[PDB]
């Protein structure tokens, strides 16, 4: 199983992004789950959210009302359609996968993708 | 939400041991225990430390953890400093209510 | 070495109570307790938990006695409530104190003097059973125990070859005030002429009021009432229908000094058996209160040490929630003029009679 | 008259807020209020507090626990002091069942249910999802003693009792015997009711046996979500928790608006007695008091912060606000609602313990 970031990668503001993950050699109807952490450059880390394979996604209070993250088995891939995003939330973006077991892991990253 | 905090600005000459503490701001760490991550320049981060007492398959026996419980924070033990130790260090942690990660240090 | 507190509340005799912790050689002990007395008119929470405390910091006390001739309700709940606060083990023996109370908690050390709850029900049955009374029936209100009462009677009537003929249980409360009219209606239907009765004196002048308005407490009626309805037997407020019978601790009979001797050759079998068998004596530190650090170790071997005891040739086994498991009854009645008579005796299963 | 009632808080903020619903109550005959700080020890508590009892001769007394340890150790005085006086005493966060037997504790009062009273909620939820089968499993306790009896009183309707009914000692260190005998009789749907600090071991032992695989159904009650049962707890497991258990100042003031309209309406009566007014001197009781708690028992209120509040003949609250939520991933999330009637489901999708997505049939 591996997964490389993918997407359009615009640099523009006041716009809408998308963007989908890969995952080739793992199938999306598991029992694991998907988080979208972003890494802001020259600071700490900040995770966004996760989302189950079938019906429900978790979130981060603090962008809870402005971000939405979508799922698409037939594409084997999902995407993250953040809203109204400003031009103070420039970072680099990472594709993180997590192994359910009895808590939070996660590893294997992905390479990466810049925004 | 809470807050995490790790020394900054450690490194000495290889074959010593150095821990590192990452301690939780407010609160307790006895109902989830924290993980730490390591990162190279230029490549994505992978875990080293789980559950602060197993090891991932491949990974060298020098690193170790351990609880205190004392001051609230986690310690992990590196042994046997070699060249290729110079890297980002992170400690993640959660609650009942999201997941947050710590401030990181580096080691060079 | 075991200090050992006597408390007084009904100001009877002192000094004249003195022999029997003074003269008694205890050959076959090993402890030479002291003893002291205090003697107050206390009766309100505040002044009997400072003088506890004071005792408790004045010097070298372990487990005391409570001797009160008053009346009182809540005392045995406050000497429980001390003793669960305080691993110093009391025990009364007369007066409020012989009183039964709901159920001790986990981990009190206070150990009672008088009937149990079954007890006085197998008794009562046995006296309807040698008289050839049988048909009766059962009357209560809502008293911490009733149900073990009940249980008690229907499960001793129905393991008997005798035909007892049970009829209703009436479970009639005072707390619905305002609507005494269900239970003059209630109280009408019984037809028996036998009347267990369950209650207190409070609730039992109301329900002997309203029985003598109704009017069926003629010529073939006789209640019968357990021991803590009587209270004391001198006090009466000329209510109680004639010929009424109550099974009772002895009193008249059994004198206050025994008790203390008794009680203090208790406490002293119990402590040299412990020093003897273990080499260890448990000493709680003399402070009522703000001490954290009193309890060192959870110490229950002197409850398990206080479940028996072999002096003088005489049993005083209390039982897990705190009885006498052998005690005398005896059985009184009220006679025409206001005052009670001893009429019968109980000792181990046998029964006299005049 | 001037009749003023006190309360044993547990810091200052809450004394002001009891200052200030007061000083409102007082505007809608004048009554104060008097408090006072909790102690560590229950003896001086009880001894202060009848020292306060006998300062002013208060009617009736708010008693409130604060987030210390050892449960029942600050409740308890008062409520004997008040015993010896038999006046009313009204608590707030006591949540222990031992005080709703009402041959010990005469006068006694709860604003919140007790933790045997969540047993209905796992009666309409097994209703509503079709499942007729269960496994009680309890610790040898008056608390697991009490849910099991009203567990068992509520099912007899059905005439269809629970399948068995496991009891394990309060405390020990190998609860495998129990699990294994218990993992294969005929049934899925697992009761847990035990204290935190007991429940972590029964959670790591069920870990060990792969009982918490696939089809299994756990249900909790409210001790095992709080507290360090987070560490070892298998995604999917159903809890319940109170709406408004931990915000004191609305229960303060509903407390103080109850007992407010209790005190206007008693007055209007006739054949009245001050109670005692002193800890020390008096030795007697406050005759008048039994009439007072039977005016407060149905003292149903028209409304307030917390919905319509009224009281059964046990001293406990009625009408409570449950939520049902589900534990995914290690993160909590209310999934549907409990307001007396039917339970209310919202817009998600619970996940059933060992993944996918499908109501269990809970039987094999």
């Amino acid at each position: 199983l591996q997964l490389q970031e993918s997407g359009p990668g615009l640099v523009k503001p006041s716009q809408t992004l998308s963007l989908t993950c890969t995952v080739s050699g793992g199938s999306i109807s598991s029992s694991n789950w998907w988080s979208w952490v972003r890494q802001p450059p020259g600071k700490g880390l900040e995770w966004i959210g996760e989302i189950y394979h079938s019906g429900n996604t978790n979130y981060n209070p603090s962008l809870k009302s402005r971000v939405t993250v979508s799922v698409d088995k037939s594409k084997n891939q999902f995407s993250l359609k953040l809203t109204s995003v400003t031009a103070a939330d420039t970072a680099v973006y990472y594709c993180a996968r997590d192994v359910s077991g009895g808590v939070n892991w996660f590893d294997p990253w992905g390479q990466g993708t810049l925004v | 939400n809470f807050m995490l905090t790790q020394p900054h600005s450690v490194s000495e000459s290889p074959g010593k041991t150095v821990t590192i503490s990452c301690t939780r701001s407010s609160g307790s760490i006895a109902s989830n225990y924290v993980q730490w991550y390591q990162q190279r320049p230029g490549s994505a981060p992978t875990t080293v430390i789980y559950e602060d007492n197993q090891r991932p398959s491949g990974v060298p026996d020098r690193f170790s953890g351990s609880i205190d419980s004392s001051s609230n924070s986690a310690s992990l033990t590196i042994s046997g400093l070699k060249t290729e130790d110079e890297a980002d260090y992170y400690c993640q942690s959660y609650d009942s209510s999201t997941v947050v990660f710590g401030g990181g240090t580096k080691l060079t | 070495s075991i200090g050992i507190a006597v408390i007084l509340v009904g100001t009877s005799d002192e000094v004249a109570i003195k022999d029997a912790h003074e003269k008694d050689d205890f050959h076959h002990l090993s402890v030479v307790p002291r003893v002291e007395l205090v003697a107050m008119n206390e009766t309100d929470p505040k002044s009997i938990i400072t003088r506890i405390c004071d005792l408790m910091s004045d010097r070298k006390i372990q487990g005391v006695v409570f001797a009160d001739d008053t009346d009182q309700e809540a005392i045995a709940q406050i000497l429980d409530f001390i003793s669960a606060q305080t691993l110093t083990p009391i025990l009364g023996i007369h007066g409020g104190s012989s009183m039964i109370m709901a159920d001790k908690d986990e981990s009190s050390m206070f150990f009672q003097f008088g009937p149990s709850i079954e007890q006085q029900a197998s008794v009562m049955l046995n006296i309807m059973e040698e008289y050839d009374w049988y048909i009766f029936s059962i009357v209560t209100t809502y008293f911490p125990g009733y149900q073990d009462f009940v249980n008690k009677i229907r499960s001793t009537i129905e393991n008997s070859f005798v035909g007892w003929e049970l009829e209703e249980v009436l479970l009639l409360d005072m707390s619905l005030d305002d609507g005494d009219s269900k239970i003059q209606n209630q109280l009408k239907k019984l037809q028996s002429p036998i009347i267990l009765l369950y209650c207190t004196k409070e609730e039992a002048t109301y329900i002997f009021e309203v029985a003598n308005s109704v009017g069926l407490t003629g010529y073939g009626y006789t209640w019968i009432v357990p021991s803590l309805v009587a209270g004391d037997t001198d006090t009466v407020p000329s209510e109680f229908p004639t010929g009424l019978i109550s099974v009772s601790y002895d009193e008249w009979d059994y004198g206050l000094p025994a008790r203390v001797r008794d009680g203090i050759a208790i406490i002293t079998t119990a402590a040299s058996d412990m020093l003897s068998e273990h080499s260890f004596i448990p000493e709680p530190k003399s402070s009522c209160y703000n001490t954290h650090e009193k309890r060192i170790y959870q110490s229950n071997m002197l409850n398990r040490y206080l479940i028996n005891v072999t002096f003088e040739g005489r049993d005083l086994s209390f039982s897990e929630e705190g009885y006498q498991m052998h005690p005398k009854l005896v059985i009184i009645l009220l006679n025409k003029e206001r005052k009670w008579e001893r009429v019968g005796k109980w000792k181990d299963k046998s029964l006299q009679m005049k | 008259k001037i009749v003023n009632i006190g309360a044993v808080l547990s810091t200052r903020k809450h004394e002001q807020m009891f200052r200030e619903a007061v000083n409102q109550a007082n505007k809608r005959i004048q009554l104060q209020a008097t408090s006072v700080t909790h102690k560590p020890n229950a003896i001086q508590m009880a001894l202060s507090v009848c020292e306060d009892l006998i300062s002013s001769q208060v009617y009736a007394i708010l008693v409130s626990h604060p987030p210390t340890p050892n449960d029942h150790f600050t409740p308890t005085p008062v409520s004997y002091t008040a015993g010896f006086y038999r006046i009313p005493v009204l608590g707030l966060t006591t949540r222990m069942s031992i005080y709703s037997d009402k041959s010990i504790h005469l006068s006694f009062l709860r604003t919140v249910p007790p933790y045997s009273h969540q047993s209905s909620v796992w009666f309409e939820m097994m209703r509503v999802y079709n499942w007729n089968h269960i496994i009680l499993l309890v610790s040898d306790d008056h608390e697991g003693r009490a849910a099991q009896k009203r567990l068992e009183t509520l099912l007899e309707e059905r005439e269809s009792k629970a399948e068995k009914v496991l009891q394990f000692d309060p405390g020990t260190k190998n609860v495998t015997a129990l699990l294994m005998e218990a993992r294969e009789l005929e049934a899925r749907v697992i009761i847990l009711s035990a204290s935190e600090d007991d429940a972590a071991t029964v959670y790591r032992a069920a870990a060990m046996l792969d009982m918490t695989g696939s089809g299994y159904v756990w249900l909790v009650g409210e001790r095992e979500i709080s507290g360090n049962a987070l560490r070892y707890a298998p995604d999917g497991i159903i809890g319940l928790q109170l709406i408004n258990g931990k915000n004191e100042s609305a229960h303060i003031s509903d407390a103080v608006g109850v007992v407010a309209q209790a005190v206007h309406e008693l007055l209007e009566k006739e054949n009245i007695t001050d109670p005692p007014r002193g800890c020390v001197g008096n030795t007697n009781i406050w005759k008048t008091g039994p009439l007072f708690k039977r005016v407060l028992m149905s003292s149903k209120y028209a409304d307030g912060v917390t919905g319509r509040v009224e009281f059964n003949e046990d001293g406990d609250r009625k009408f409570a606000q449950y939520s049902i939520m589900n534990l995914q991933n290690r993160k909590l999330v209310q999934v549907g609602i409990y307001n007396g009637t039917h339970v209310i489901p919202n817009d998600r999708k619970i996940i059933w313990p060992g993944g996918e997505t499908e109501k269990p049939r809970g039987y094999q």
